[PDB]
């Protein structure tokens, strides 16, 4: 039913501004408080402020000021933040949220990941990775596929077109700087290969790139 | 204004036993809130005004407390719970949320696998070789890397990134990655990776040679 | 007609501690009914009508649910509690019982002890050779066994025997018996036992040599 | 007091039939109602049926018609249980069970264990199991008495005619092809063997036999 | 004249869990008392007529129980929890005391360091030679110690002595000392000190040679 | 507030006797029970007996009769009690306690630690304890000072003068003959021994003795 609705991700220069949205339906958007949280990595939930569209009653955390400016558009249906200064500070998860009066929570949007950095659109470039020269110990045989430097995120890594799932372990990225590093990890049978073809399929939408790496034995 | 501090900041339970799970304020609080956030999914209300439970949450889950020192607890732990936990406050403007009680699942002692890799030839064209040691399947999370160059230990240029425990087996896996230039890698022969787990004192060695 | 699943199917737990033992029905039940059964002993009634305690029963069992989720608990486990537990049911005639949960008493880790046997020239005379290797003592009962015959696995004509959890110390022993003919043993020289336990990585292995 | 007694084992072949029998006492045999349970070896308890003597009353479960035939003899005494088909289905241990109205049971009897093959009553081995040859590993000798081949169940293994017991491990019989297999593990210390006689003792009450076998070093 | 009995004698609780101690009464009793007992420091009164609480005691302990059969019960364990806990009776004059329920905390296995020393110089001009093998932080307390003169093992002359349980990281340190005239250690050469622990099977082993 | 002091040690040979006092304070001296408790290393607590200075009543438990003859001063101050007899069995820590009316009690008075023993007053001696010839394993070096042959207790015992106090285990004495043997071990790093100077000091106030031990490397 109650569904808020905000888009994937936005990514913008320090200094320049941001204005983000949230869709709500399910519910009579007028009748209840909109309340904006901010989440970063490891440091915890940061409450923002909220908007009653009623009575229109705009509330703000004091850290926040002016920093961000809540704004609300009833046709159409949405409700607005602008962040205003944008710094490195601000890269976060923001966090849109319904609650019946000050101040609780009941529903939460899909959430919009901001990356405020200088750095520039890039695309990615795919490495194969080989187990050692001779033979690997045991019956079960390893293979990697590493991503290194690409911006932005995300980078959807698959395992033969989608035909290889099971033991499969995908490894988070980190920021290296500008540009993001990836690595996942495959666990096999030695009678699979170097007998049926393995390969590790990434493609990048902010690019438009499809890349699919043969591991070759070394 | 007021600061929430969650205790413990990890929680470690099997499946089928009590779970208390406490959050302790700065001052007097009339009410409290509970939030509930799985990995990669927004989070959700569980608990408002102190014990009352929220539409859609199940029949485990309950509340208490007073004043400063509040619960949230789970009588009978499930699989589907392993998630991080959030207190909530008002009545003091902010509003504000405590540090995040992580419950995470039980599992029996797992030890690490280990599989070293040397840099690729593609990458070597470029001018740079990055190292890549998989450590995949350990119980708990806990667990220390040691990249050693032909005897000597490396400290700059590590790369270090986990995953999030997994929902069949429920064990941790880590990817430790070192960077280094043509020069720097062709300089030296032998290039280890070292895990210390807390499963053994004896450390899981693997390693190769540059000129192999 | 009712089919009743009783959760978990193996408990283990230490003497001094509150255990409960879960049954679950498939559609509503108004009474429910539990049984106690010792090994190598007949069963008997403990809770009648599903709370009620049947005479002679000890102070420390009770039993509680309603509908389809039922309930027994033991406040407080003793050494005399070691048993399989069954549910039971009517108003739906059948009249039926479920799976059976095995209370198992919990005790510290355990590594097995192993001897292995040659086959006795008493067999030999007949034509048959049975070589015997004994897994003594260990904890919990799980364990894997391979037999090696000159390095080659050997699966058919295993024959594998557990024990019931021992009184006084509570460990687990079983018996592994590899049977062969007079022809299968004098073809081959070496023979191998290995045991594969939760408490150790790396496999206890006794093994001996036929021309020796 | 209420005690249930039945016989210990019945043996027949596949096709034929068995009447089981349960001696009542301790209590007014007509007052309360019998029940019949079969239970086997990895698949749990199973009600059979049940009568009353008063006012006579005989119930059975749908999957036990026509295997079973129940009947009452009040003089002597008795509950009876008639099986009539016999298959290797039917090889399992059944109870005798005391019970106020349906249906639950309080008291239960001894149990009687029915064994449904076409295998003949033959008579046991016995072989001593001495370790490898020179030394054993320790402090603690580990010895063994090997039964192999004989039916039916059960024998009575005593180590040294019952001056030996403490950390002796007797295992369970298996069925291999019409003849149960059972070993036995004893372990003593260096000091007593073999400086002292050890000896397994075995006894097949079926096949009349008593074996004594000396463990002999290799 | 009623004889109190405290079970268990020797408690491992980890903290931030429910913690039951119990004393049982040869015949009964009217009221029962409590005494907290930290070590290198006087005892004290918690708990009077049976569940009353002393003046400057802790809200998270409680008591009760009839008769016979009473109890001591910690809600939430604390750091400052461990010590030793005393039964108290009258109604019989005597006015007994019970043996004492040491409630020790609860650590992740430890494996013991071991330090062997020779015998110094200055103890060797008096005629004496005591060789001391120090055993630091393990858990838990139970251990074994095993003196080998040249291979064979010595039994008389040692002496062993136990520290209570640390404040900070919670483990146990033993002193173990052998002590020889200046003959009978100049007669051998090599001096071993085993240790036992329940960590590992295999003995952790430090040893040194006279001539050398 | 309510404190009751009592004198730290006790020392007399077997056959004469011993007046044990206790400092009141902090209360109406005259009004609550006094009570006696002997506390023993593994036996556990056991209660001698209590006075009432009212209304004088004086209780004795009847396994101390006539070991202790319990009496109290009142202006000035303390309750007193005498020890007759004296023999090895009487070696215990002997505890003050406060309680109002029969039987428990309140407050606990320090402790007086009684040690009867036909040993005389004797000097420690302090041995510095050096590791193997040549180096230690690993980066953390572990060195001892064994104090052997002193009566009677305590001994204090502090590393560098009272600069070295972190990774110190100093082990309680153990009785051997008449004169007791305590040692202590401290764990330090590589870089700080031999390049510093560490040394173990031990004083005993019995004796008016004063050493500082330097650990040579060997």
């Amino acid at each position: 039913q109650v569904q808020l609705q905000q888009p994937g991700a936005e990514l913008v220069r320090p200094g320049s501004s941001v204005k983000l949205s949230c869709k709500a339906s399910g519910y009579t958007f007028t009748s209840k408080w909109m309340h904006w949280v901010k989440q970063r990595p490891i440091q915890g939930l940061e409450w923002i402020g909220n908007i009653d569209p009623s009575d229109s009653e705009t509330h703000y955390n004091q850290k926040f000021k002016d920093k961000a400016t809540l704004t609300v558009d009833k046709s159409s249906s949405t409700a607005y933040m602008q962040l205003s200064s944008l710094t490195s500070e601000d890269s976060a998860v923001y966090y849109c949220a319904r609650g019946v009066t000050r101040g609780y929570f009941d529903v939460w949007g899909t959430g919009t990941t901001v990356t405020v950095s200088s750095a520039k659109t890039t695309a990615p470039s795919v490495y194969p990775l080989a187990p050692v020269c001779g033979g690997t110990t045991g019956s079960s045989v390893t293979l990697g596929c590493l991503v290194k430097g690409y911006f932005p995120e995300p980078v959807t890594l698959t395992w033969n077109s989608g035909s290889l799932s099971s033991g499969v372990h995908t490894f988070p990225a980190l920021l290296q700087s500008g540009l993001y590093t990836l690595s996942s990890s495959v666990t096999v049978t030695s009678n699979t290969w170097p007998s049926q073809t393995i390969t590790c399929n990434v493609a990048h939408p902010a690019s438009s790139t499809k890349v699919d790496k043969k591991i070759e034995p070394r | 204004q007021i600061v929430l501090t969650q205790s413990p900041a990890i929680m470690s339970a099997s499946p089928g036993e009590k779970v208390t799970m406490t959050c302790s304020a700065s001052s007097s609080v009339t009410y409290m809130y509970w939030y509930q956030q799985k990995p990669g999914s927004s989070p959700r209300l569980l608990i408002y005004d102190t014990s009352n439970l929220a539409s859609g949450v199940p029949v485990r889950f309950s509340g208490s407390g007073s004043g400063t020192s509040y619960s949230l607890t789970i009588s009978r732990m499930e699989a589907e719970d392993a998630a991080t936990y959030y207190c909530q406050q008002r009545t003091n403007y902010p509003l504000t949320f405590g540090a995040g009680t992580k419950l995470e699942l039980k599992r029996a002692d797992a030890a690490p696998t280990v599989s070293i890799f040397p840099p690729s030839s593609e990458q070597l064209t470029s001018g740079g070789a990055s190292v890549v040691c998989f450590l995949n399947n350990f119980y708990p999370k806990d667990i220390n890397v040691k990249w050693k160059i032909d005897g000597s230990e490396r400290q700059n240029g590590v790369l270090n990134s986990w995953t999030d425990q997994d929902s069949k087996d429920s064990t941790y896996s880590m990817s430790s990655t070192l960077t280094l230039t043509k020069d720097e890698y062709e300089r030296h022969n032998s290039y280890t990776c070292e895990a210390t787990h807390k499963t053994s004192t004896s450390p899981i060695v693997k390693s190769f040679n540059r000129n192999e």
